[PDB]
RNA sequence: GGACCUGGCGGUGCUUCAUCCCUCUAGAGGAGCCUGUUCUGUAAUCGAUAAACCCCGAUCAACCUCACCACCUCUUGCUCAGCCUAUAUACCGCCAUCUUCAGCAAACCCUGAUGAAGGCUACAAAGUAAGCGCAAGUACCCACGUAAAGACGUUAGGUCAAGGUGUAGCCCAUGAGGUGGCAAGAAAUGGGCUACAUUUUCUACCCCAGAAAACUACGAUAGCCCUUAUGAAACUUAAGGGUCGAAGGUGGAUUUAGC
């Protein structure tokens, strides 16, 4: 890497700099102090300080990203939110009072709930448990491999990308269907985890 | 082409295959071979198969105190130039072939007893004329290395002396002999040991010790009696400066067990000096030669004693029953006392 | 040997003054560093080794400082600790000894410890590593100790400074602005912010919305006055050129964040360094090299 | 293992000069070149021709100073003159020296119709950079 | 090595001395821990484990750790701090059946490539339609010929 | 035969490692084509050819190049001749490989009783001043990174066809010149390109568009035909247009590359 190890990753949390210097305890006062002569690493192009930027999502949109496509992938993603919150609009209009209330709008919230659903507990041959980061990554790349499945013709990724996140919020669709084949068979398996 | 040709050093280097696998191997057999030679010996800057003389450089630039003129030589006097140089060159190969032999070892294959010369002057002012080196043995010791395997080294074992009392002896290990001979000796120099010599000429007492599995039997002997030793024995006494000596080598022939027993055993020596002073009573020689004249040659440089040695009439020496056996001439052996060379 | 040192130096002088009569100056005041311009002008050497460019310095530094043989005529060697090898090694661990006592007797921002090589130049003495080691162990020891002046002076001939790293301008018509530069990969950016304004972008002439179509673009625009809380209070004109968009959103956001510095706090311009915003980006695209497909990438090993 | 122009240590006893000593890769960065001419400039011509009179004058002078020669010729260009810098051994007298600097002066001259100056320096021997 | 063996068994009888006294703690005194191995590179502790129960042992053990270096250290008083392992057999086993009961699970021949010899087989037919070793201390040399020679 | 030393080896112990395995991305292995090799064929080169051959010598073959073949011709010949004739297992020259290494070789010193051999402990216990390499320095944009560098040694590694050269051989021919000619696929295999599309295709644009979207789709840089460029010579080479719309539908073990 052209940085050299000298160099830290950047830190871009407004919430972070702004916070009372009372507040601080003496081990961050020394954390700022230290910060204060360290090289620091440019801001990489993707993640700024904006309240609407979601890390997860970026992970989500550099996943779908090919050949460094990074505007189509961009777009992809944001098609894939407009229709959500467009399907659950219609589905809030078109239901009654009581069903208004459970009914939920928020495409970042329902994309993140979906992809905390489709995130497998359990791995593996011997079961073994996941860690966070290995969950997560499996959740994206179980649903963009399925979403990228040959079994939908024509239809574009948003719609099928859109369709299945709506599934997975449900606790339904292929992707869960995956998950849970994947529990089964570390159930079953279970036998060899002395291994 | 001329811009295809090159220069003497690359040609040489190509032609004899100096470098490469095959020197360092040795398997294609190059009885049939190639040697370097000087093509610039005997050429003159201004010769040429023209015979031209150029004034200032092949032939003098003034003559008569007038410039000389471009001038091409007859063709009979150039032949004869260039039939004069070919014999040159022959001469000059016919000297480099001619040497000169020099004196072998113990046998006319083996390294024992060859001489190296002087060892090698100090740093500063550190000079061993007066030194001659010899060499003991010469041994190809091969070590099994892990790449290499089966790889060769000369260990090297000789011994210095100035003829003077003063000698040493020496190992060396190395990949080439000469640099062997040059470490062995050069160290050696250091570890100098000097041999008490009685009369110059022999040593003090009879000596009889054994160093690991070698046991040596030295006796003192009369002038003229000659080196009656082990060659090696030989060697490091005529470097040490001891003329005439008896010596029998029994048990293990080890050369460098025979060689440091050797020494140990020389330089463990109790003069007649250091007899009269730890006893301190007269030591008086006894010749036959001389009659019954009593020769004293050490007294106690301190006090000395009065009251007489107790002379006990029965000894208690352990003597050694080949000594016995020739005494009483029980001892027939073919090759006891044969004529040999001078020593 | 020192009568060859006498004679170099000598030997110095004298073209010291020739070199000066050379250049037309005057002899007595003919210092170092004339000598050397004057070297380089009268001897041009275009090596990149500075050490092999020609040099007439002092015999003192040509020379190495390891000097002659360091005992007089009567072979006794000048310093105390000669047979020790390292004379001045072990000198200066006995001196450094001798002042942590003398401490015991009466009771890290910008600098750091010279490299082995430096220490080895300093006592033109062969160091090993662990030797190193046990001296920067003992001087740090003796900095963590209750050091005194002195102490601290002994300690700055072996500290070595670390390597750590705006004005404001006004216009034909009193505009109070800031002016600066920035470059990400090949593109190269000018910025001006106005210290008043109402959050208009001109970029090459042209606003930003329409001149960067793609929303991450804007988003990298609007990255350092967000991080500093100011948007649509300053007026930038920015001008970029060469690269690609991505490139040059980049080098006008390092333009516009360092050109920022000059308005916001000291402690802002600390918060916005920690958030990489003016660190110039060294990510720069490798060289292809021969015999492989790309940068890194080999060419596909051939199937056994 | 690269072998170009490079000096191979055999047994830390042969001398090299300082141009024999440095490899290929330190030209430009610790010896300068050995011929000066502007023909591999940009936009320049006649590279070839130069590079070839360089070649035929080193093997010339390498033929015509036999072991005198104590290393490699400096070939310099200014307008049509040519300069052959040469540092030579103390070995033969000064007269053949100045009949060989004179012969090969007007000889170069006349082959390659340009003035061709000779500057010898003398060295008692070849200097040794270091030892390999 | 054997230095640091004997140090690892000494550290094992410590640490056992140390549970079954009940002069250092009334609660590790009633939990009657056994070691099954003691190692030192910090120390790894590691011992037998009969779940509520092994909970309580480890978190009485994790209370005491500090005390018990302490009492290590008047002793071998140069003690590093030590780890205790709890050896739930393979804890891989354990752990993965504890998440498994978490866990959601929804609704519910010759020996030779035979065809690669005849396929060669069949491009065939479309086609067509010692000594002795010297001995190393035996070589010759003929150095000393060459320097009694000249 | 006894004891020991060094190495090799152990279905040898222990400890710690790496891309060795898993994890990540994109590929290869299926299709067509380009090219290379191999085989066959032909009157018709050579060399490389396990990693370290296989878009390799070539940064390049229609004639030339060319060293091949057939036929014809010349004999002091372009050369104070010549040979691309044999030998890379005689070599120089230039490199591959470990090396994505850190050690190597001299010169000493010391230990083992002066045996083969051995020579490390940093709160240090016999190793070491120099040389080579790493390192350092330098190039590129930094101090990072990439280049470059990378010793000794290993594979008689590659090249006698870059050139030079040892030895051996040819001299009315194994030399020199001219005309004409190969170069095909029944195939196998290596690498690459283009694809099998919807994150796609076409157009505009260079990222706020409109259409296409399975038998008039996607998909040839292939075939066929006709021009054009270069050339003395083009169905041979290249470019363009027309025509044709083929195989193929994300491809098994296995395998490549990347931080
Ligand atoms: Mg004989």
């Amino acid at each position: 890497s052209r940085y050299s190890p000298e160099f830290k990753d950047p830190l871009i949390d407004k919430e972070y700099y702004r916070k009372p210097v009372e507040e601080l305890t003496e081990e961050e006062k020394y954390v700022r102090e230290l910060k204060k002569t360290q090289l620091i690493k440019a801001a990489p192009a993707g993640k700024t300080s904006s309240v609407f930027e979601d890390p997860v999502i970026s992970k989500f949109t550099n996943m779908m990203m090919i050949g460094g496509n990074k505007v189509l992938a961009r777009s992809l993603m944001i098609q894939t939110l407009e229709a959500v919150k467009r399907k659950q609009f219609e589905k809030y209009h078109a239901a009654s009072a009581e069903e208004q209330a459970t009914i939920e709008r928020n495409p970042y919230t329902i994309f993140h709930q979906a992809l905390k659903n489709c995130e497998p507990m359990i791995g593996l041959q011997v079961p073994v448990p996941l860690p966070d980061r290995r969950r997560r990554f499996l959740a994206m790349k179980w649903m963009i491999t399925e979403c990228r499945d040959k079994k939908h013709q024509r239809t574009l990724m948003p719609e099928k990308l859109s369709h299945k996140l709506l599934e997975a919020f449900h606790n339904q669709g292929p992707v869960i269907k995956r998950k849970h084949d994947l529990h089964k068979m570390a159930e079953a398996n279970r036998a060899l985890a002395h291994y | 082409s001329f811009f295809t040709k090159l220069t003497a050093d690359e040609l040489w280097k190509g032609a004899l295959a100096e470098t490469g696998a095959g020197a360092k191997k040795g398997r294609g057999k190059r009885t049939k071979k190639k040697k370097r030679k000087d093509l610039n010996r005997g050429q003159i800057i201004g010769e040429g198969r023209y015979g031209f003389l150029w004034p200032g450089l092949n032939v003098p630039l003034m003559k008569n105190g007038a410039v000389q003129t471009i001038a091409q030589r007859s063709k009979e006097e150039q032949e004869k130039v260039e039939a004069d140089m070919i014999q040159q060159r022959e001469e000059w190969d016919r000297k480099k072939k001619m040497k000169v032999k020099r004196e072998r070892g113990w046998s006319g294959n083996s390294w024992g007893g060859i001489s190296l010369g002087p060892p090698d002057p100090g740093p500063c002012g550190e000079t061993y004329e007066d030194f001659d080196t010899r060499i003991l043995e010469v041994r190809n010791v091969f070590t099994m290395t892990a790449k290499e395997g089966r790889k060769k080294s000369i260990r090297v074992l000789v011994a210095v002396g100035n003829g003077k009392g003063a000698a040493g002896f020496s190992i060396g290990k190395a990949t080439d002999r000469m640099d062997a001979f040059r470490k062995a000796k050069n160290r050696a120099v250091h570890h100098l040991h000097y041999i008490e010599r009685y009369e110059d000429h022999t040593i003090f007492h009879d000596i009889s010790l054994r160093f690991k599995r070698t046991h040596i039997k030295m006796k003192k002997q009369p002038k003229g009696y000659g080196l009656r030793c082990h060659r090696a024995i030989i060697t490091i006494c005529r470097l040490i400066g001891i003329k005439d000596m008896y010596a029998k080598v029994s048990g293990s022939i080890n050369m460098l067990s025979l060689t440091q027993g050797l020494f140990r055993g020389l330089s463990r020596q109790e003069t007649h000096q250091q007899l009269a002073d730890k006893k301190g009573l007269h030591v008086v020689e006894i010749r036959e030669e001389c009659g019954p004249l009593p020769i004293v040659v050490a007294s106690p440089r301190g006090p000395l004693r009065k009251d007489p040695e107790p002379e006990d009439e029965v000894p208690d020496v352990k003597l050694d029953w080949e000594d016995v056996k020739t005494a009483q001439g029980m001892k027939r052996s073919v090759w006891s006392n044969l004529k040999r060379a001078a020593t | 040997t020192e009568d060859f040192i006498k004679k170099q130096i000598e030997e110095f002088n004298i073209g010291k003054r020739h070199l000066a009569n050379m250049m037309g100056e005057d002899p007595e005041t003919f210092t170092q560093e004339d000598i050397d311009r004057a070297i380089a002008y009268l001897f041009p050497s275009g090596l990149f080794e500075k050490r092999a460019r020609p040099v007439m310095k002092h015999p003192e530094q040509i020379f190495p400082r390891q000097r002659a043989i360091q005992w007089g005529e009567d072979g006794r060697p000048f310093h105390y600790l000669f047979y020790t090898g390292k004379q001045s090694y072990y000198s200066l661990m006995h001196d450094v000894y001798g002042m942590l006592l003398n401490l015991e007797k009466h009771q890290v921002i910008g600098s750091r410890w010279l490299i082995k090589e430096e220490l080895e130049e300093m006592l033109v003495e062969k160091l090993s590593d662990l030797d190193y080691m046990q001296f920067i162990r003992l001087l740090e020891k003796l900095l963590t100790s209750q050091c005194g002046a002195a102490e601290e002076e002994f300690v700055q001939r072996f500290r070595r400074s670390v390597t750590l790293e705006e004005p404001v301008q006004y216009d034909e018509q009193g505009m109070a602005f800031s002016k600066s530069e920035g470059k990400r990969k090949t593109a190269k950016a000018e910025a001006i912010v106005y210290k008043h304004g109402s959050g208009r972008i001109k970029v090459n002439g042209i606003d930003y919305q329409l001149y960067f179509p793609i929303t991450q673009d804007r988003e990298q625009l609007m990255f350092p006055f967000h991080f500093v809380d100011r948007l649509g209070k300053h007026d930038v004109t920015c001008t970029v050129s060469g690269g690609g968009r991505s490139a040059q959103a980049g080098a006008i956001r390092l333009a516009m964040a360092k050109a920022l510095c000059s308005f916001v706090t000291e402690d802002e311009v600390e918060w916005m360094r920690q958030a990489g915003l003016l660190t110039t980006d060294p990510r720069v695209r490798e060289r292809k090299k021969p015999g492989q497909e790309g940068a890194r990438r080999k060419f596909t090993w051939k199937k056994r | 293992k690269n072998r170009a122009a490079r000096v191979r240590v055999s047994k830390g006893d042969k001398p090299v000069t300082y141009e024999e000593a440095h490899a290929p890769h330190y030209i430009a960065h610790r010896k300068g070149w050995l011929s000066l001419h502007t023909g591999n400039l940009d936009g320049e011509d006649h590279a070839a021709e130069r590079t070839v009179e360089d070649v035929f004058l080193r093997k010339f002078m390498w033929g015509t100073f036999p072991g005198c020669l104590a290393d490699q010729l400096v070939l310099k260009r200014r307008g049509n003159q040519l300069e052959i810098c040469a540092v030579v051994l103390r070995q033969l007298s000064p007269h053949k020296y100045y009949f060989l600097v004179g012969y090969s002066e007007t000889l170069l001259s006349y082959f390659y119709k340009c003035p061709v100056r000779l500057h010898l320096q003398t060295v008692p021997s070849k200097v040794v950079y270091k030892y390999l | 090595h054997a230095r640091l063996r004997a140090l690892n068994g000494l550290l094992y009888k410590a640490l056992t001395d140390l549970l079954c006294t009940p002069e250092v703690s009334q609660e590790l005194y009633d939990l009657n821990v056994e070691l099954s191995k003691v190692s030192l590179t910090a120390c790894r502790a590691y011992w037998k484990t009969t779940a509520e129960q092994n909970a309580h042992m480890e978190a009485v053990l994790q209370r005491s750790a500090a005390h018990m270096r302490h009492l290590l250290m008047s002793q071998l008083r140069n003690v590093p701090p030590i780890v205790f392992v709890q050896d739930k057999g393979n804890a891989a086993l354990a752990e993965l059946d504890q998440l498994l009961a978490v866990a959601d699970f929804g609704p519910r021949l010759c020996g030779i490539d035979h065809e690669a010899l005849n396929k060669q087989i069949m491009e065939y037919k479309r086609r067509k339609d010692g000594r002795k070793r010297a001995k190393p201390r035996l070589e010759q040399d003929s150095s000393l010929k060459s320097y009694l020679s000249g």
